[PDB]
Order: structure tokens, then sequence, then C-alpha cells
């Protein structure tokens, strides 16, 4: 099919909510939509003008096609089959110049339809602007390189936005999605076996980011020389936190039938707080074929979704971010009856599973040993880390704090206990984990004992209208949704094999509950609990997994005591002027949160053991808001999740995911979540490994025995040598102009730093260095390719030439001991580097996968000071016994380097700046002017070496590392890359989060120069992009 | 020192030399690359260089499911209870299950057949994609695993994923063992050296040393002389399969491809049933696609399988054919014309003679290929004597052999008496009519041929725990 | 090793009880006769150029697979008693008993 739409931008007034009556929302308590939507003369109100993509019939422009209401302001429906050549007639009516750039379709530079430096001559910068009133046709083509994967369904979620600044035009509103489906898939526009198909787009669209943001002030405000722009609750107000526009569940047309076959095309976008994660209040959802209930989304990120419409109602779609959900993230859908035709399951009554689980109030001490075990630092050592969390004194609370937590009792009386044994020491400010198989019926005498009401809300099976957690609606008893502080409820769920597991997925999945009155509030509280639903004939009686010998459940989360009902009380309780606790302060808030893995901060959970040869399940899960950005680390061992092999575990707010493990070195190692302000925030603890087999001389196996020479130099770094790309770029763009992170201007810094990185040298002697070559050149601040194959022994002959401490040490790399020692200025040292089968790529993975080898003084510290390096642990037979080989292989790191966390700061403050007697470290303005945005070290299109052939197999390893902020979204322009083992998967955006290892295979064949850049607003805007070269035949 | 690319003879390589006026390989400078085996103890100047096995040498189908702890976990299906071994996921014969693939970084397949895309498979040894007809036994094996342990679910409702998995493989183990000891190992060695090498077995002997010996390694490398230079594909009536019935075994070698694009394992294994065996003659040793062209897709030259034979027993430091014949109590041929009467055949030993200079050099696979085969046997007196007693070990030192008291039942053992390769086959796969017992015997075909309709399936019956 | 296993371990370790790790997997071969090297503990026959065995110059491999391997493939005789099954089961039984591990 020649598939021709005919695109229209137009500027239209836009309403964020569009009424018409009358709702009440989870934890929203009705007079607070006019903190977004209420109009006076300082707020803009709910009308917003902005720019919109609208689709027409004819060449000539006067007719539109109508847009499906769900969709919202979304640009129209563009769907493309394997070889259709779709062209696009974009026009624009608007004041000032966008374009149409899409995701995952082939174009020629002739039509891209996104500008940047790209030495191209007008012919193919015409695509590039489309000014007011002007007309252009976008050839695209959906190649076989772009059409869905293997492992893929029939349709996959694309976009399509105006690219002259990405965020600025999509925050004005031009951002619409496409679907990118197979050869043979669809039929009448209408996917083959789908009963309806629903775009949605989770988008807390800032109005403050938006062209027109200035015209929408003159109109509305009623005083528009009483407001400043750089005022934060004006800047609140107006970041509209809407899945396709409709906020606070104003979201219109969403029908849906029973039995339903519906097809979600969910997609994130916005920015570093853009943290989402959607969920459909009880329903079902599969992803990959795969059982999910909680997806994330985050800016860019392409995701798909099949869902068969079950249990009829009038349900809720809200966004899981706690802050987001206290922001009317929110919208209604109903599952009626007309009616079927068809059941299946079918078993409410068999398998009756019964818990008496109830809620009460106990002082909880985080860090009960009173010391950092870590180090042996105790918790209120001056200054430090720890100290400022737990202190006790004037307006400090300390360690101890009051919360309402769940706690199992045996029977109906509640007035005996059923005991924790060894297994359950580990769970803590977890309450009891409720299991259940397929075919089970779940039955919970909740008795609430504390002072506020509650109620218990699982994520993982189905549950009735009348026996749901929360409430919502579009419109004394002990109900579901709230229990009394004096009441008991029996809730009864069901579990059958419509939301259980399927053949793709491993026995159990990890799953949890917590209360549903303000899950905003309430979970804070403590109030969260472990699940487990699992298989049919898979358990024992007593509970756990058959021939699976420990089963493991963390729950690492930022606890927000601030957000806690029991604040009130915790103040009066422990601090020593209870008169002067500031609510409203900024050091107050950062103390009440509390950096906890199970309610435990610094190392203190126990219980955390298991033997040399043990069958290890990790369940894990999490909570919170848009800080909540985990990379969840185990040191010296690596587990399996679906066929992917690592050893750093993300998650984010009701993320439920199960882990494989099998331990094979003997040691005290660690429970790290690398998100580096949760690290030093009380992130990291300690898990053991004893010997429960006799040693027995191993070591039979090495197929591989290398020697490499690394050492961790200083000398300065240049983030941007010329700045030269960053020029036309922002002439381009007619932009103006400011630069925060490399501009000097009376005090700051600029683009260069001293910092300390690896370094390859020939030998032993370390003068000769090796010589960084061509296709090597792309690594920047990073240092060598380390490469090892399965089975190899890999030695490091580490020098120091820095003046103070440091250490190499590799990620899920087997080592001997549970101890990296640090080496010291002039000392060498060997690092013996084992590379088993589970250092290796899992069946599901490309043989050649990244490990991150990094620095074990201060992981925190030294990372931002510049130790970094990609480790390459591949199969068997890649090596060619030589060298050169025709599968281009690329690294690229993906970090927002903290100068201010380097060693070399105060040194930095002193060499180059030409005021140092006017720095203060302590200014929000110069920390920011310290927050390098760099891949690979390098900003604003200054990382070369980015070259390949037409034709090639080009393999990029892209690793993630750093702090919350630290959340990546990768995309490349002109081609899509395939992940998952024979390049299964596709996908042209990707999440790289601190802790995620990822081999991405492309096969390009358009020749030209393409932008790579993270997809995430300020990121962007903080030069953190880059261009490859695609170059033709010889 | 690359071996692969270099020609130096510096350590781990050991590169085999070019003669003047080779058939093929014209430049001297040239050689054929090899890899000297792993040493047990590295750099030692102590101990006397011996090689590592690096598979159980029990007859207990480790090929199917690993001898290293991480592999034998991966093989099997972690995703439900039913005790499974992993199957493809992207590829099915004709709805039966293959071997789950591997990452194409650069493995010999994607080098079979380029554009096909076609990795290496995953077994429980790493050899599994050599020959199509490897793969094809390899399947059928993990076939009928997933079989065993799918009826065994039935019958026995209460198993978990672990006993289902175990139990599946102590059958499919003694299934390997019946078929080695009772059809194959008789046609190999002949009546006379069974009776001498492989007596009745009485029980398990805790003294008996289960080790495969070094030479073994080297000897039983005597199926080399049983190779048809083709691989030879036949459709459901055993006819010729069009267009490609007899394909080169040096464009097979690890053709991963050729499994899963021409048309699965049914057509490789009735070709394995109704073609006849090379027969190993004193003048008709080896066939050139193994002599000249062994590997040729997938490296820079094709390599030469006898002459690696002969490297690999110097690398080992196998004694020469003399002291093998001495270690056999079989006597020693000193001169030519003792040579000649030991072979039964002078013209050969004077070959012989010719390269080696005296019968004490005679690297152990020649010397033993060489030899006249035994009545109704297919090796000579030496490999027979070396074959025989390395299974007398495998066989009297094994304490989970299938017929040791308290490893299976009376009744068990009674009813695993009744297996055969050919009901393995007509139980696992589209082929209805297969090889008479013995099918090391039967190929041609319809003579030798019968409906698996005719042939008992094995009965579980003995197997319910009630 | 257990009192008691109904099913073997997959390494091969403990099914001999008083030498658990005969038969087992990452283990030397056994030696029915003294090893024979050039330098009678490692080096191989034909790695020092000149230096004889047993008296007689090594032979190059290639060159004994040359003069006595060869033959022309046309002159090929089919086993008239044995399938090509005969040929696939020995290698098949082969890897289920060694591999012999090198340098990769
Ligand atoms: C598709 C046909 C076959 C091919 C391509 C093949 C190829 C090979 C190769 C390349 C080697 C290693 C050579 C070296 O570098 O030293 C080898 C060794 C071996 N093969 Fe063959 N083989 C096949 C058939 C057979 C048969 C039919 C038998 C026995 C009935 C056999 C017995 C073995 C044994 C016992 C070894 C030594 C293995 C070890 O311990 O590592 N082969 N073969
Ligand atoms: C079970 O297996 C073991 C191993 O085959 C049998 O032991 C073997 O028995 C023979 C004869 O009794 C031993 O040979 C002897 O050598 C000595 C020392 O040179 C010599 O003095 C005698 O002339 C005799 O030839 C052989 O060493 C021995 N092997 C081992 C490993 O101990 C055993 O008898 C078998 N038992 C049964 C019940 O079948
Ligand atoms: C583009 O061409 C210009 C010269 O016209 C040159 O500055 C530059 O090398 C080219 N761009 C890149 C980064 O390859
Ligand atoms: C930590 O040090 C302080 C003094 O700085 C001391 O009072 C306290 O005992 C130490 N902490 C603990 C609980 O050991
Ligand atoms: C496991 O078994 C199920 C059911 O037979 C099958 O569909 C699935 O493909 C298997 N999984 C693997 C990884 O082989
Ligand atoms: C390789 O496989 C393809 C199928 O992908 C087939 O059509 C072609 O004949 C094969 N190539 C050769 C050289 O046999
Ligand atoms: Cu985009
Ligand atoms: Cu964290
Ligand atoms: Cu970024
Ligand atoms: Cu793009
Ligand atoms: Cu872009
Ligand atoms: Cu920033």
């Amino acid at each position: 099919k020649e598939k021709h739409y005919y695109i229209g931008i137009i500027e239209t007034t836009w309403d964020y909510a569009s009424d018409h009556g009358e709702k009440k929302l989870i934890s929203v308590d009705t007079e607070h939509s006019n903190i977004y939507l209420q109009n006076g003369p300082d707020r803009i109100g709910r009308l917003y003008k902005k720019a919109l993509y609208l689709q027409y019939t004819d060449e000539t422009f006067r007719t539109t096609i109508e847009k499906p209401v769900w969709l919202g302001f979304l640009g129209p429906i563009i769907k493309a089959e394997t070889g259709d050549k779709v062209y696009v007639h974009l026009k624009n009516l608007a004041s000032r110049p966008y374009t149409f750039h899409s995701h995952g379709i082939t174009y020629y530079k002739e039509h891209e339809g996104a500008i940047y430096p790209d030495n191209t001559t007008d012919f193919q910068r015409a695509d590039d602007k489309v000014y007011p009133g002007e007309q252009y046709t976008y050839m695209l083509l959906a190649t076989e390189e772009q059409s869905p994967g293997e492992g893929d369904g029939n349709c996959v979620t694309r976009i399509y936005h105006s690219h002259i600044d990405a965020p600025k035009d999509i925050a004005s509103g031009l951002i619409g999605p496409l679907i990118i489906c197979k050869k043979d898939s669809l039929d009448k526009e209408k996917e083959k076996h789908i009963d309806r198909e629903f775009v949605v787009m989770f988008s807390v669209v800032d109005e403050n980011f938006s062209w027109y943001l200035e015209d929408n002030i003159k109109t509305y405000c009623s005083e528009p020389e009483k407001v400043d722009k750089d005022n934060e609750d004006f800047q609140q107000s107006n970041r509209m936190y809407s899945v396709n526009g409709y906020t606070f569940g104003s979201l219109s047309g969403l029908s849906m039938c029973a039995e339903d076959r519906v097809k979600w095309y969910l997609f994130g976008m916005g920015n570093e707080v853009d943290v989402h994660a959607a969920f459909f209040h009880g329903q079902a959802l599969t992803n990959k074929n795969y059982r999910i209930d909680t997806i994330n989304l985050f800016p860019a990120t392409l995701f798909d979704a099949y869902m068969v419409a079950q249990n009829p109602g009038e349900w809720m779609l809200s966004c899981q971010n706690l802050n987001h959900l206290k922001a009317g993230l929110q919208a209604f859908f109903q599952v009626q009856e007309c009616n079927k035709s068809s059941s299946k399951d079918n078993i409410r009554g068999k398998h009756v599973r019964h818990y008496y689980i109830a809620a009460e109030e106990i002082i909880w001490n985080y860090a009960p040993s009173g010391i950092d075990i870590f180090t042996k630092e105790n918790l209120t050592a001056p200054g430090s880390d720890s100290a400022v969390f737990f202190e006790q004194g004037t307006t400090r609370i300390g360690g101890s704090y009051k919360k309402l937590v769940y706690r199992e009792y045996t029977d109906a009386s509640f007035t005996n206990r059923k005991e924790r044994g060894p297994e359950e020491e580990h769970l803590g400010i977890l309450g009891p984990v409720i299991w259940a198989e397929v075919g089970d019926t779940i039955r919970v005498t909740f008795h609430n004992k504390g002072a506020y009401p509650l109620s218990i809300e699982p994520i993982g099976v189905r549950f009735n209208k009348n026996n749901e957690g929360t409430y919502y609606s579009p419109n004394v008893p002990p109900s579901a949704s709230h229990v009394a502080p004096t009441e008991t409820f029996t809730y009864e769920w069901t579990v059958p094999k419509e939301v259980g597991p399927t053949n793709a997925d491993p026995v159990c999945l990890a799953k949890m509950y917590y209360s549903a009155v303000d899950p905003t509030k309430d979970i804070f509280t403590g109030l969260i609990g472990p699940m487990k639903i699992c298989k049919k004939g898979s358990l024992h009686a007593n509970g756990r997994q058959k021939d699976v010998d420990k089963e493991f459940y963390l729950f690492p989360t930022v606890f927000d005591e601030n957000e806690s009902l029991l604040l009130e009380d915790n103040i009066r309780m422990f601090t020593t002027a209870p008169d002067q606790v500031d609510k409203e302060d900024e050091d107050f808030q950062e103390s009440n949160k509390m950096h906890s893995m199970n309610g435990f901060m610094y190392g203190n959970q126990p219980g955390l053991t298991m033997c040399k040869g043990d069958s290890v399940v990790w369940y894990l899960f999490s909570a919170g808001n848009e800080a909540d950005v985990h990379g969840i680390y185990f040191s010296g061992n690596t587990y399996l999740w679906r066929g992917e092999r690592r050893d750093t575990a993300n998650l984010f707010p009701q993320t439920s995911l199960t882990l494989h493990m099998w331990p094979d070195t003997e040691g005290t190692f660690n429970v790290e979540c690398l998100t580096t302000d949760h690290y030093t925030g009380g992130m990291k603890q300690k898990y053991t490994v004893n010997q429960c087999r006799r040693q027995s001389e191993d070591s039979t196996f090495y197929l591989g025995e290398r020697t490499y020479y690394i050492a961790a130099v200083e000398v300065e770094w240049d983030y941007s040598p010329q700045r030269e790309w960053e020029k036309e770029l922002h002439h381009l763009q007619e932009q103006n102009v400011s630069n925060a992170f490399l501009d000097k201007g009376e005090f700051y810094i600029g683009s260069k730093y001293k910092k300390v990185v690896y370094r390859q040298y020939t030998d032993s002697t370390f003068r000769v260095p090796v010589e960084r070559k061509a296709e090597e050149e792309h690594l920047g601040i990073l240092g060598p390719q380390l490469h090892a194959d399965v089975g190899d022994k890999v030695k490091i002959i580490f020098k120091n030439m820095a003046t103070r401490p440091y250490s190499i040490h590799a990620h899920g790399v087997q080592t001997e001991s549970s101890t990296v020692t640090p080496t010291l200025p002039g000392e060498t040292l060997t690092y013996v580097w084992k590379i088993p089968e589970r250092s290796g790529a899992g069946t599901e993975d490309s043989a050649c996968i990244p490990w991150a080898y990094y620095s074990t003084v201060d992981q925190v510290k030294d990372l931002y000071s510049g130790l970094i390096g990609p480790l390459i642990v591949c199969r068997r037979p890649y090596l060619k016994v030589f060298n050169p080989r025709r599968k281009l292989e690329f690294a690229l790191l993906f970090l927002v380097f903290d100068e201010n966390e380097s060693w070399y700061l105060d040194d930095n403050i002193k060499t180059y700046s030409d005021h140092p007697e006017k720095v203060n470290k302590d200014d929000e303005e110069f920390i920011e002017s310290n927050k390098m945005h760099a891949i690979n070290g390098r900003m604003f299109g200054n990382l070369q070496g980015l070259t390949m052939h037409v034709g090639d197999e080009v393999n990029w390893y892209l690793m993630g590392m750093g702090n919350e902020i630290d959340l990546h979204t990768v995309h490349f322009h002109g081609h899509s890359f395939q992940y998952k083992h024979r390049g299964v998967y596709s996908s042209d955006v990707f999440d790289i989060f601190p802790g995620t290892y990822q081999t991405l295979e492309m096969f390009p064949r358009t020749p030209g120069i393409w932008l790579l850049h993270c997809h995430v607003t300020d990121h962007i805007h903080a030069g953190m992009e880059t261009t490859y070269t695609v170059l033709q035949n010889e | 020192v690359n071996c692969e690319t270099s020609c130096v003879q510096q350590p781990p390589c050991f590169p085999l030399k070019i003669p003047p006026n080779d058939p093929r390989i014209k430049n001297q400078a040239d050689c054929i690359p090899f890899f000297r085996s792993c040493p047990a103890c590295p750099g030692s100047n102590i101990t006397i260089r011996n090689q590592i096995n690096a598979l159980t040498s029990f007859v207990d189908a480790s090929m199917v499911y690993g001898s290293e702890e991480p592999l034998a976990r991966n093989l099997r299906n972690m995703s439900n209870q039913l005790g499974l071994l992993a199957v493809n996921q992207r590829f099915q014969d004709n709805g039966r299950a293959l071997l789950p693939f591997d990452n194409l970084h650069d493995d010999p397949c994607l080098l079979t057949n380029r554009s096909a895309r076609i990795p290496c498979f995953l077994a429980g040894d790493t050899r599994s994609s050599e020959m199509p007809e490897l793969t094809s036994m390899h399947t059928l094996l993990l076939r009928e695993h997933n079989r065993l342990a799918t009826e065994l679910k039935s019958l026995n409702p209460r198993w978990d994923g672990e006993r289902l998995y175990q139990e599946a493989r102590k059958i499919v183990g003694a299934m390997v063992q019946i078929i080695t000891y009772r059809d194959y190992l008789p046609l190999v060695l002949g009546p006379t050296a069974m009776r001498k090498y492989l007596p009745t077995y009485r029980s398990y002997n805790d003294s008996v040393d289960p080790r495969i010996a070094n030479v073994f390694t080297n000897a039983f490398r005597y199926g080399h002389t049983l190779i048809q230079p083709f691989m030879f594909r036949l459709d459901n009536r055993y006819q010729p399969m069009e267009p490609n019935p007899r394909v080169p075994l040096s464009r097979v070698f690890f053709a991963s491809w050729r499994v899963v694009l021409e048309g699965g394992i049914d057509p490789i294994l009735r070709g394995l049933m109704a073609t006849p065996a090379k027969l190993n003659r004193q003048n008709q040793i080896a066939v050139d696609e193994i002599r000249e062209r062994l590997f040729e897709q997938v490296m820079r030259i094709g390599l030469d399988l006898p002459a690696l034979n002969m490297q690999r027993s110097r690398d080992h430091g196998l004694p020469g054919y003399n002291a093998w014949r001495r270690f056999c109590g079989l006597p020693q041929p000193e001169t030519v014309g003792q040579l000649g009467t030991v072979l039964r055949n002078l013209k050969l030993a004077r070959k012989l003679m010719e390269q080696y200079g005296t019968p004490n050099n005679i690297d152990i696979w020649m010397g033993g290929v060489s030899e006249p085969l035994k009545r109704k046997g297919r090796v000579g007196p030496l490999l027979a004597c070396i074959i025989g007693t390395q299974f007398r070990k495998l066989r009297d030192g094994d304490r989970f052999w299938w017929e040791n008291e308290g490893v299976f039942s009376m009744q068990q053992r009674q009813a695993l008496a009744q297996i055969s390769l050919p009901r393995i086959i007509c139980d696992n796969t589209g082929i209805t009519t297969v090889s008479k017992n013995n099918i090391f015997m039967s190929n041609s075909y319809p003579r030798d041929f019968v409906n698996c309709s005719t042939l008992p399936a094995l009965n579980l019956a003995s197997w319910r725990e009630a | 090793c257990p009192e008691q296993d109904k099913y073997r371990t997959i390494t091969g370790m403990c099914n001999n009880r008083r030498s658990p790790t005969l038969g087992a997997s990452n283990r030397a071969f056994v030696r029915w006769l003294p090893a024979e090297y050039e330098d009678g503990f490692s080096l191989p026959y034909g790695w020092t150029p000149g230096v004889k065995r047993n008296g007689f110059p090594v032979a190059l491999a290639r060159a004994v697979s040359n003069e006595i391997v060869r033959f022309p493939t046309d002159q090929l005789t089919p086993d008239q008693e044995r399938s090509l099954m005969f040929m696939q089961w020995g290698q098949l039984l082969d890897h289920d008993l060694d591999f012999t591990p090198e340098p990769a």
C-alpha cells in the first residue's frame, strides 16, 4: 500500500480537564485540582493555546478527519506495514516553523524532519525547516530492519513529532503516535484478530517549556505584570500530569466490551520527573507474552500491551508515581456486558487459602545496631552522610519512627501470633508474604488497630468491584475501600490462569500489597507487604518452591516519613523542641527521607544467608515517586532474568520482578543500590554465602588466560574541545543561547576538568601506553575495551599513578574473595578475574554482553572522578584468535557526570576559575554548572569515532551508571536496533538506567550522519547528544 | 601464537607440516592448523604431560544432559514443573521439537551459509552441530526425554520437575546403554572379541576403574573409516529427496541451517537407516571429504582428519603400535615380512615400513585401522582389545548400570529390555517405517524394513508409584 | 558422598564410593601404558627437527595420510552389512565418553 495521510499543524485552544462532572479520585482531595486548572490573575488555568497535529482528507487542507476523542491532543493515527511506502503531507498554518520527525521508519535526509548539524545541502534541509504557509511530502518506508522483531507481536509502538528543539515542540503539543506493524497483520487499517486498539500517552506535559507559554499568559492571566516565570509554584501549576492531555481522569470515550481482545500502545514523554508507572486496576495484561500489571513509562519509551478485557465494571488507569497520583494522573474506563460471550474460569470457591493479617503501630528503628556496618562507623558521626538522617536533636527525630505495618496472626480471633522463623527475619518492615497457586481463592481477614482507616490492595490477583482496596468514581459498615480503626473486613480474591504467569514466565512472580485509602501516604507509613503468585502444581504445602533452596524478598525504596500520617506523632515524640519543627524546610524533609532496603539502612538487614550450591530466587519490588530509580546490585554474583544475565536489577514505583540466582563464590557480599544518592543515602546491605559443600580443588576449566595493563592516570579532561557543534545547532534553532554547563562567565569552571581515568599500557614498565585506534576512538572518557571469553582468566596488572588510592574491579565477574583491596600512589597489584559460564551471556543474551569495570574505594566519588570502563564478556568462538573482525563494536556510557562529587573539585576551583574567592559549593546554580550531561564523557556533538559502513553489523554496548536523575532514554536517528537472542526484539528508543548493561544489534542501510541522543528534555538541552557516520560502499 | 592463522611451531600449537608433492597443499610453507590438547598440570617440570576428559566417562547420556552444573541447568526448561529439556524458541520440525540456538557472534554455523543465519545448536556436548546426522541423533534423544517426562507426569501426578527430569534422564541413559551394548558393540567387535573382552555381566565391581584411557580417545576414531562422502536424504517412501539427495560431506560440516531449512531430521534419519556405511578396506581407509576437505567452509584451509588423529596421538604421547600389541598380548611384528603376515597384506606392510621405518613407530590409529577386520566385526585384534577393554570397564565400574541391583526394579529392567533405536524413531519423528533389529546391520529398503505398528512401544507400568 | 542416591550426579562424582572422582568429568585420563614423549615428559615426537624416534625419523602425519590413507573415492566399497547409522551411533557414543579440551 502507498499510504497518503495529510498532516496539518494548527494552533487551537486545548482543555486539559474537560469536566464535565463530577469526580472523586484516588488520594485526590477535591479542592486540589485548582492547583493546576484554576484561572486567576497569577495562574494560567485549564485552557492552553497549543500546537496540534491534525489529519486531513485532501491535499487541499479544508476539512479535518475527526480524531478519536480518547486520543486527546495527539497527532492522527499513523500506521505502516512492512514494505509500505507511506507518504506524509505536512502543512503548517501555525505561526512558527515546525516539522514531522518519525521514529522507527526509514527515511532519506530529504525526509527526516529533524534539524541538527549534518553536512547536507539545502534540498536535504527543506524537510528540516517547514515555516508557516508551507507544504512538504515526507517519503517514508517500513523496512525489514524497522518492522517488529520475531519476539514482538504483529504491531509495535512508535511516535512522531516536530524536531527543531525536540522537547519545546512536544511541550507545545506536537506529538503523534505511529503504529509500525508486520506486512499482513492488518485489515481495514485494523490489526488482524484484535477487537479494539487504544493509544495511551502518559506525559506531565510541561507548559513552561512551550513556545506559546508567553502568548498563553497575555490572555488568561488577569495581571501579566505580577508574574515571574522563575516561580516554582507558578511552574508547578503548569506541569500537566496528563495521559493524552486529559488530566484528573477527565479522559473520555474509553469504552471496551467483555472478552474484548484489546491492544494498548502506551508511551511516556517529558523530562526527568516523568517517571511513570502505568497500571490497569483489576486488569491482566501481557508484554512480549509475559504476565504484567504495572508498566514503566519514561521519555520516548516505546511499549505495547495485549489485554483480554475481563471483570466488567468502571475501573481506573492510574499512574503509580505517588507524586503523579496526587496530581490527577488518572483515567477511567468501562468494561461492559454485551454480553460475552465466553467465561473460561471459572473456579470461585476452589482451593481456599486463608490469611489473618492485622495492622498495628510500633517503634521501628531503621538501623537497630546503631552502626553503619560497611565501615563500622556509627550513625551519629560528626558531619557524615548517615549523620543527617540519624541525628536526634532539636528538630531531628533520629533513628526511631512510629509506623503502621502488617503482621500475620494464626486465626480469626487475633489473640495469638504466628511467629517469624529464620526465613522471615529479612522481611522486617514488610508484612507477611502472601502466596497462591493458580486455581486458589485467597481470603484475608484484616484487623486494623491503628487510629486511621485502612485497607489491602493486592497487585496481581483479580478482585471484584466490592472487594477493591481503593475508591474512585466517575460520579460503618466495614467495606473494602474503608476499614475503620475499630473494624474488621473479610477480603475475597480470585486467582485464575487469566491473571497468572504464562509458559514464558518463571514458576513464581514477584507481587505486592499495600493499603489503598491514600497510597501516597499509607505506603510510606510502612503498610507494604510481599506477594508471590505462582502456577499450578508448583509450591509445597508449606509455601516454598519445589527444589528451590532459598526465597528472598527485597523492597528497596526511599521511605518518606514526611508523607506519613504519623508525621505529627513522630514530631511530638522524638524531637527536643516540637514547636520548632518546620514542615516546609528542605533540610528537614531529607532527614525523614530514609533510603532503605526492607526498612533497613546501611547494611543492617540480616537473614540473607545461603550456601555454595543453593537455588536462590530473589523477588524484588518497589514504590515511591520520581526519585525512586533503583539499581540493586549483587556483588560477585549473577542472576538470570528472562534469559538475560545481569547482576544489577532495575526498579521503579510498583515494579515487581523475579530474579533467579545460584551462588558460586563463598563470602560476605553486598546488596548495594547503585543509585549514587541512594548508596550514600543508606541503600546498601549484606548477603552471605557459606560453604556447605566440601571445597575440592576446582579450576580445571581454563580455556583462556589473558593479561591486561590498566592505570588510573590523571589528565585535564575537556568535555567540549571544540564548541563548534554547539553554535550551528542553536543557530539552526534560532536559539539564544546561554550555556550553564560550559560558559565561564565570571567565576565558573567551564568545560575543562582535571579528572582521573583508566588507560591501557603496553606492559609491566608502564612507560609505553597503547595507542587508541580509530575504531576505538569513540571511547572518550572510558577506558580500554576489555574482552573476556566464557572460560577465560583475565589478568589485570593494575597500577595507580594517581595521587590517591583507587581500585580496579568489575561487574558480575567471578573473583576469589569478597573484598577488593585498594592500591596506593606508586604501587602495583594483580587482580584475578575469573570468567565462568555465569559471567557470560544467557540463552536469550547476545553472546557479546557488556559489564562495567569500576572502582571500589569510593564507588560514588571515583565514578564521578572518572573511573569507568567496558568489559566485553562474549561466548567462545568469537575472538577469531586474532583482532580485526567485521562486527563493529561500540561502547557508550550514559551518565550525568556530577563534577561536585569528584575528588578534584577543590582542584578544579583553584586551577581553572578566574575568581575562586567567589565560589560557594552549596549553590544550586554552581552545582548545576558542574553536572556535565555527557555520553562517554563528551557533550554537544563532540563524540567522534562513530563511523560504520552501509551493510555492516554494528554492535552497541550501552552502560548505565549514576544517580536518581540518571535515567536515560537512548534514541538513534535514521535507524533502529534489535535486542534479545537472534535479535527477536526491535526498538529505536531504549531504557538505560544506573546499572543496566545491554547489547544492541543494529543493521543500518541509509548513508549519512545521524543524531544520537537521550530523549529527556533537560538532558538533550544539556548537550547529551552526538552523531554516527554511516558511509556508502567503495 | 594463533594456531589458526600462523604455521609457526610455538605453544599451544603443533601444526602438521606439508610434504613435497602434496596432492593439495602446494605451498610447503603452509600447514594444517593444530592446537595441542590442554595439559592436566600446566607448566610442570615434575608431572608427565597428560590430557583432560571434559565429560563423564560413563555411558549416561551426558551428550544429552551435560557434564557440568551450569550447562545442565541451562539445558532444562525452568518455565514450569514438567521436568523438560529446553526446546528451540524459533523453529520446529513439522511441529516437533528442535535444540535451543546459541547466539551468533561468529560460531561455525553462520559460516556454512551466510544468508541463512542459523547458529549452532546447544546440547549436553559442544559438538552436536558438527554434522547434521549427529544433530539428528541429539534431537532424537531430547525428544525422547520430553516424551518420557510427559508420560511419567500422567502416571505419577505427585512428581515435581526435579523428579520427572531425573526419572526421564535415568531412562534415556539406560536406553543409550542397551543400544550400545546389545546392538552396537557386538557389531564393532565380532563374536570372538565379544566373548573375550565383554563376558556376561554379573554385578557392579567398585574396584574396576571406569576412567577413559588416553588411548581410547584415539583408538575409537576407527569410526572415521566408516564415513561415507555424502549426507543421504530420503523422502517418506525412502526414495532420494530432491533436489539435494546426496550432499558432499564438506558442505554439511557445521551446517545447522540444513536441519532447520532443508526438511528437518526425518530425511536424515531415513538416509542413515537405508544407506550402507563405508567398509574399512586396507587400500580404502578414509574418504577425501575428511582426508582433504574437513571443515572447509568454516576455516582457512581444508583439514586432514586421519593426519590429525596421528598428530593427536603424538601430542598425547601415546606409545606406538607394537607397544599396544604387547599390552594386548598380541605378537609384535618387527620386520616387514612379519608385519605383512600380521596384516595379511605385504604391500601395505611395505608402505608402512617406508613411512615409519619400523613397526614400533606406527601411530596407534594407523596401525589399528590397518589390521584386517575380525569376522562379523569391523575392527582388527588390536582395536578390538582396546575398544573391548574400555567398554567392559565402563560397564563393570558403573554403579548406575541399568542391570546393577537397586538401579531399576525387576519389572523395570524387563520393560527396558524391549527398547530399540527404531522404536525411539517411531516414538519421536514423522517416520512410520523403520529398520528391522539390528538397525546397525539393516540398511536395504524395503528388504530390511518393518512398520512402526509391529514394534511394541515401551511399557511405563512399573514406574507407577501408586 | 551420601549413603543413598537413586540417581547419578551430573559430574559423575561419587559413582565409585572409594574413589569418588573416577569416571567424573574434568579429570586426567587414566594411562594404560607410560607416556612416550620426545623429551620423555612433555614434548611430542616430531617437535624438534632431526630428533629421531626409536632410532628412525618421525614421519610427517600429513605424508602418512597422503601415502597410506588417500584413495580415489570412486573405488569406495559400501558395507553390505552395516548401515550409516552404525557410523553415527559410534560418534554419538564417543561424545558420551570423551572430549579432550584445547585452549580456545
Ligand atoms: C560427521 C563425522 C565426524 C567428524 C567431522 C569428526 C571429526 C573429528 C575431529 C575434527 C576430531 C578431532 C581431531 C583432532 O584435532 O585431533 C575428532 C575426534 C574424535 N572423534 Fe571424530 N568425527 C566424526 C566421526 C567419528 C566417528 C564415527 C567416530 C567413532 C565411531 C569418531 C570418534 C571420535 C573420538 C573418540 C575422537 C577423540 C575425541 C575427544 O576425546 O576429544 N569420530 N573427530
Ligand atoms: C573386581 O575387579 C578387580 C579389578 O579388576 C579385580 O581385581 C584384580 O584381580 C586380579 C587377580 O586377583 C589382580 O591381579 C593380580 O596382580 C597381582 C599383582 O601383580 C599378582 O600378584 C597376581 O598374579 C594377580 O595377577 C589385579 O591386580 C586386581 N585388580 C585390582 C584393581 O585390584 C577383582 O578381583 C574383581 N572382583 C570380583 C569379585 O570380580
Ligand atoms: C563536515 O564538513 C566540514 C567541511 O565542509 C568539516 O568541518 C567536517 O569535518 C565535516 N563534519 C564531520 C564532523 O564529519
Ligand atoms: C559513636 O560514637 C559516639 C561518639 O562520637 C559514641 O557516643 C557512640 O557510643 C558511638 N556509637 C555506638 C552506638 O557505638
Ligand atoms: C517449556 O515448555 C512449554 C510447554 O511445553 C513450552 O511451550 C516452552 O517452549 C518451553 N520453554 C522452553 C524455554 O523450552
Ligand atoms: C542457504 O540457505 C538459503 C535459505 O536461506 C538457501 O536458499 C540457499 O540455497 C543456501 N545457500 C547455499 C549456498 O546452499
Ligand atoms: Cu523523538
Ligand atoms: Cu536506590
Ligand atoms: Cu540522557
Ligand atoms: Cu528520531
Ligand atoms: Cu532527536
Ligand atoms: Cu540537568
